[PDB]
């Protein structure tokens, strides 16, 4: 936090299709800066 | 509301005419040594079966429509067989959210009776809730002992508006 | 006490030309906050006085462009562009500058005949 | 806007009492202060009665003195002049009209009107 | 007497992010000067905030457009004001508030208070007005006419008032007033918070926290709040672009800091951000 406020998400074992549809670019899911991975979506 | 008054629970406690005087919250004893910030009074008359009714943790139909108590209740409910206070039917004790301290306002209101040739358990019985809230702010209703002068830097055992402790001030 | 009266009692005019009344002061009317104050009062024939003006500045609510105010030191003028019949009743003239309220006689006006 | 109220007429004989009404509509009396202001048939007004912002009350004329008192209400807002011993230059229509202060939200300033607003007015009738 | 002089036109609404305000004192003492987590429902941060004016100022002037809209008052409210005269000086709150349901009235006098709940019948138009008294005697109001008649006041209670105008405003600073309205079990609760403001006309970026005025024990509930101003009859409302800010409480600003003294410096919302939850699991602020 001393080094900026700026974080990623990490959804562990879910696809991130699924991911905007959480109730739970921050929430609506973005096309840029979205990946995937075998741990989740990030 | 009662309030800026020095409470005196050890006489109301001797009378004999409260019927049930137990406390759900605190003790009937403990409550002279014990200082509370506010005191509300809430006073009324039921059929008598609901007094298990009235009750922390208690629901009845008659309770349901008209008052319910919270959940938790630290406070004192005195309820006694008025039927020699109320012997005298009356048509004003008409028993017509349950949140704390219940509200309200074909016709909602509903008609009552009773006389002294009903039977004793039909009659009405009369109810006094004292809820004690106790914020943990200066406390205007505390009880009647008399306090005592003050020392400090020496191991005492002290007490403070209700409070116990020992220790060095 | 000031003196007030209005020296004509009639005034038969023609249509379409400036008119107006003089009201004289026997003591100057200048009021102690440093502004002068004026008034004129038209009663219509069988009618209440309408305040023509509060205020020689500020003429009172209903007014024709039509009376301005004007004149020569105790003399007052209501100068009109283009005189109308309506303006066929008495006249008064009010200083709201000292509270005795000393007022004249008054003047009427009339159509030339 | 400011309108006024008065009486109609009075019936009285010289030295006996009389009384005659005023009232301020449109601004309430309060928003002013009413001067009892009497005149003959198209003659100069006399200030029989002043209510004077300062004073808070009736002041009489000295030409007239010794002539008259008054009687108001506030629940029903009514006014009344007492006077006394009426006269030809009474023999007219009553206007009565009153002085208002205006100011902002602050007391900065307070106006006099002097005579603001004027109503329809009361006659007068003396007979021996 | 019940006058009528407001339009019927709405305005345009207005927007404006809080910047963290809406955070208030809980219970007694804490002098740790560490973190306290707390379950308790304020204005979460950065949510907008609805900006009305009482007298709408459209063009050379707003008398022209008279206009305080009722507002529901929902669980609870966050209200900002900065007029300089106090025109806003009154509060209403009720579920219905017609002549039913024992509505709530507060009105604010020149140096009392006074709150009552005498079920009133509301005038269709909730002004107050102020009136001259004559002799040696300033503007004052001879009766208020916020509602039609009150009945049987069930509640009544009076003390000092709960603006306060002492403080000496210049050309930079302006008064701020912050209130906080809930209605928790039985109690009423009002926690106020006054401090000047010279940045700009909405509300500057820092930390603040409102101490409790009163805990008025009122057994009403309260649905929808009408702002209650004693319009100033200046024959003939006015106001000097009186307007004022509302906001709606929701039940979750969690983390509380304390400072040396005891007072509540800075404050943390665990469900605005990832980083701020994150900031709350570890309950540190770094
Ligand atoms: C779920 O993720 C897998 C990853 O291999 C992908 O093949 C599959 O299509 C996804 N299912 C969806 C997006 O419904
Ligand atoms: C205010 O924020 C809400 C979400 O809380 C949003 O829907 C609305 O459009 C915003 N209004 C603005 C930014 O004016
Ligand atoms: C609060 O504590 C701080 C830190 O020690 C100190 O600098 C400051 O003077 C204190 N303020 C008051 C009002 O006690």
């Amino acid at each position: 936090t001393n080094t900026s406020n700026q974080v990623a998400v990490l959804y562990q074992d879910v696809n991130c299709t699924e991911v905007p549809v959480a109730i739970h670019w921050r929430v609506y899911s973005t096309g840029s800066n979205v990946f995937q991975t075998r741990a989740g979506c990030l | 509301r009662i309030s800026n008054c020095v409470a005196d629970y050890s006489v109301l406690y001797n009378s004999a005419s409260f019927s049930t005087f137990k406390c759900y919250g605190v003790s009937p004893t403990k409550l002279n040594d014990l200082c509370f910030t506010n005191v509300y009074a809430d006073s009324f008359v039921i059929r008598g079966d609901e007094v298990r009714q009235i009750a922390p943790g208690q629901t009845g139909k008659i309770a349901d429509y008209n008052y319910k108590l919270p959940d938790d209740f630290t406070g004192c409910v005195i309820a006694w067989n008025s039927n020699n206070l109320d012997s005298k039917g009356n048509y004003n004790y008409l028993y017509r959210n349950l949140k704390p301290f219940e509200r309200d306002i074909y016709f909602p209101l509903q008609s009552y009776g009773f006389q002294p040739t009903n039977g004793v358990g039909y009659q009405p019985y009369r109810v006094v809730v004292l809820s004690f809230e106790l914020l943990h702010a200066p406390a205007t209703v505390c009880g009647p002992k008399k306090s005592t002068n003050l020392v400090k830097n020496k191991c005492v055992n002290f007490n403070f508006n209700g409070l116990t402790g020992t220790g060095v001030l | 006490d000031i003196v007030m009266t209005q020296t004509p009692l009639s005034s038969p005019v023609t249509l379409g030309q400036p008119a107006s009344i003089s009201c004289r002061s026997s003591q100057s009317l200048v009021h102690s906050d440093g502004n002068t104050y004026l008034s004129w009062l038209q009663q219509r024939p069988g009618q209440p006085p309408r305040l023509l003006i509060y205020k020689i500045s500020n003429r009172f609510s209903g007014v024709p462009d039509r009376f301005s105010g004007s004149g020569a030191g105790t003399d007052f003028t209501l100068k009109i562009s283009r005189v109308e019949a309506e303006d066929v009743g008495v006249y008064y003239c009010m200083q709201v500058t000292q509270f005795p309220y000393t007022f004249g006689q008054g003047t009427k006006l009339e159509i030339k005949r | 806007q400011v309108r006024v109220v008065q009486s109609g007429a009075e019936v009285k004989n010289p030295g006996a009492s009389v009384k005659v009404s005023c009232k301020v509509s449109g601004y309430t009396l309060t928003e002013l202060s009413i001067h009892w202001v009497r005149q003959a048939p198209g003659n100069g007004l006399e200030w029989m009665g002043g209510f004077d912002p300062e004073d808070g009350e009736t002041i009489y004329a000295q030409k007239f003195q010794g002539r008259v008192t008054m009687t108001e209400d506030t629940s029903t807002d009514t006014a009344y002049m007492e006077l006394s011993s009426l006269r030809s230059d009474d023999t007219a229509v009553y206007y009565c009209a009153t002085a208002g202060a205006i100011t902002g939200t602050p007391r900065n300033f307070y106006y006099y009107y002097g005579m603001d607003v004027w109503g329809q007015g009361t006659t007068v009738t003396v007979s021996s | 007497q019940c006058v009528n002089l407001t339009t019927r036109t709405q305005l345009p609404p207005a927007y404006t992010n809080s910047f963290t305000r809406g955070v208030y004192y809980p219970d007694k003492v804490f002098r740790s000067s560490v973190l306290h987590s707390t379950q308790d429902l304020f204005l979460p941060f950065f949510s907008n905030v609805t900006w009305f004016h009482a007298i709408h100022v459209s063009g050379t002037n707003g008398t022209k457009r008279f206009d305080n809209p009722v507002l529901p008052f929902n669980d609870g409210v966050y209200f900002a004001s900065t007029e300089k005269s106090n025109i806003i000086r009154g509060w209403i709150f009720g579920t219905t508030l017609d002549s039913k349901t024992q509505s709530l009235l507060i009105v604010n006098n020149a140096t009392n208070v006074v709150i009552k709940v005498c079920e009133f019948q509301f005038c269709n138009d909730p002004f107050l007005g102020v009136y001259y008294h004559k002799n040696n005697k300033s503007w004052m109001e001879s009766e208020f006419r916020v509602y039609s008649s009150a009945n049987n006041c069930t509640f009544e209670y009076v003390s000092q008032p709960f603006l306060m105008d002492l403080e000496g405003k210049q050309g930079n600073f302006k008064n701020l007033r912050e209130f906080v309205f809930k209605n928790i079990d039985g109690y009423f609760k009002i926690y106020s918070k006054h401090t000047p403001i010279n940045l700009v006309r909405d509300l500057p970026q820092g930390f603040s926290a409102l101490e409790p005025l009163v805990d008025l024990p009122i057994g009403i509930n309260i649905t929808r709040f009408q702002t209650l101003l004693a319009l100033h009859r200046s024959y003939g409302w006015t106001a000097g672009a009186a307007a004022y800010y509302v906001g709606y409480l929701q039940p979750r600003t969690f983390l509380l800091k304390y400072n040396e003294n005891g007072t509540i410096t800075d404050a943390v919302d665990c469900a605005l951000d990832p980083l701020s939850e994150t900031k709350c699991t570890l309950k540190s602020f770094t």
